[PDB]
């Protein structure tokens, strides 16, 4: 009960790159929980200041067809931002992958995971942003967002 | 020199003690709002393939643009992409390349 | 003595997806230890109930040859499961990659890492499963499985 | 002040693979801190012996052109080593990726992240080593190295 | 309705207190074995490249199958694969594209 | 054997309490310097496209070498790569394919 951690998952649904994932939710059926943190507009809100190991896995998955009059190269990027007592969001972590360039490519499977420790104040907000949101697979075992006090 | 209401003005950050507003270093870092940050934000650095449309000042972060021949869009903020040089068969170029878009190709009738 | 964590590795020698890796082992000539958890049939057995950050890295490595009358697209997937007081295994995390599609491809190097926090009850068991098990490189520095009490 | 963790980042700068990253530094403006560990010649030095979850993300980023008198296949590998009271560095973790093989490739984005728990003695040193150091993007949100005591 | 021997029957889960068996919601979740689960497992949703062979019931998880022209197998459970549209030179169709296999092509035997 | 000044000779490692030096097991693990290791380091196992140049001893780790026609180099230590079979247009070969290098081609 005095444990400070969170792991949230979803289901399909400004000043930051990409688009903010806001379809996260807390439910035991999707293996998600909140303990001394809460969820609001897709952001995890910090209660206790300290060092947090923050992480996210975003599953890019598509069954593409080389769309004629279109370049097909995809930049799949996951951004982890924090809103602190500053007007603009501050980027903490970013991880990227480019899709295979071959014309023979029939589909793509790109699970991106990153994590790191960042000091967070009380009432700081952390969120995940991604490019190509329409290719994200929101199955709870595939895409998630979490954090835990590491000091 | 002095923090108004616990905040320092754009182009500065507050000191550890909270009694001084230290200027951001021109060309190195910046801050665009009144803040209580213990540091100015690092200026972005245009990667080659991008031309610096405007320098980083003490209050404004540097603005980069894709180099001639390449473009960028919302879903591709990480790397400028090469503009296609031609269109598919049965199609003709009707629009050029820009730093924000690829050539435009329509279908030919005649 | 009261620390609850584990990091296990192997060696370059049923109702779940892929195939269970059961060649992990206890001892540290390869940097693996068990502290308040144990190993049984390739499964990490929990002793203390609580929040566990579980993670695994699986190295898919192959020096392929373009085979003629067949498809060569590979789906490299890592699954992390738990056996609870329910007959069937329950998936916690999955992470996937497709191999490069180019006919010019001569080899593939695909290290897959994922992790996340999950609440585990005493006697719950966790294991890693993968597709294409024959392409996994079991060097202790490349493929591993671990967990630790977060709180 | 009794918290043992670190997360360091950089800015662009003998028996181990690849080349050691030594341009890491402690500065709040790059989201990097040191708490009961210190930095020395790009190595995180341990103060308290124990179980440490060590991790690193190295962003390989390049705008490639199919060069003339050379092959173009790239092996992007991140190595995490430890110097203990033994003359030679001992590898803890390695994670690899190969670049897309298509001749149509214009660029590559390959963020590599890995982590794991290892027992470290007082005065042990940990470092990150990579192949193709010239393709590493050292923006503090894209490449970093860190660790925390996990009991 | 009643926990026989500490467990609830398929199509149900046990309540917090452990005195009641609650029914899973049809189409939403399920349980196929006697259990002491605090909630039912979520029904799988078939992908865009798949069709629903069987619907998810309170006692049976939904069954998904690859759409015609594509197949899946043990080592490719993640994404349905496109069956080759034709054999190589000198070979002939011998087996068709099924939901669990690509087409089979054998050499020209004179 | 007895631990000398708190260390054990190559080919061994020290026991838990530190009273004896236990021999590494030949073919499995090794150690090449006087140490305090509680475990001997594990012998590398050459992979599929390599040949063992010299087996692992209690004092020296296995030495692996790429198979003929393939090479490994400083930025490519994970997998043996295929050598080019010939030099580009109008260039000359001044160096052959070896397990440590691709062919080398130069200009006129
Ligand atoms: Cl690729
Ligand atoms: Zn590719």
């Amino acid at each position: 009960p005095q444990r400070v951690a969170a792991h949230i998952t979803g289901t399909r649904g400004e000043k930051a790159l990409g688009r903010k994932i806001n379809s996260w939710e807390s439910s035991r059926s999707g293996h998600s929980f909140l303990s001394n943190l809460h969820l609001r507009n897709g952001e995890l809100v910090i209660h206790e200041k300290g060092f947090y190991y923050i992480y996210s896995q975003t599953y890019f998955r598509f069954q593409e067809e080389i769309k004629e009059n279109t370049k097909n190269d995809k930049q799949m990027v996951q951004y982890i931002y924090k809103y602190t007592s500053y007007p603009d969001p501050i980027l903490l972590m970013k991880s990227a992958r480019n899709s295979c360039w071959s014309k023979d490519a029939e589909y793509g499977l790109y699970s991106i995971y990153q994590g790191g420790i960042f000091e967070l104040k009380e009432n700081d907000r952390i969120f995940v942003s991604v490019t190509n949101e329409h290719l994200i697979d929101m199955d709870h075992e595939a895409s998630f967002f979490g954090a835990f006090l590491v000091g | 020199s002095s923090p108004s209401e616990g905040l320092c003005p754009p182009g500065h950050h507050i000191s550890e003690d909270g009694r001084d507003c230290i200027s951001c270093k021109y060309g190195q870092d910046y801050s665009t709002h009144w803040n209580d940050l213990l540091f100015c934000l690092r200026c972005t650095r245009c990667d080659s393939g991008e031309v610096e449309l405007s320098p980083c000042t003490t209050t404004r972060n540097t603005v980069c643009q894709c180099e001639e021949g390449t473009f960028r869009e919302e879903d591709s903020p990480e790397m400028c992409r090469k503009c296609r040089t031609g269109c598919p068969r049965g199609m003709v170029k009707v629009g050029d390349c820009t730093p924000w878009s690829d050539i435009e190709c329509v279908h030919k009738e005649s």
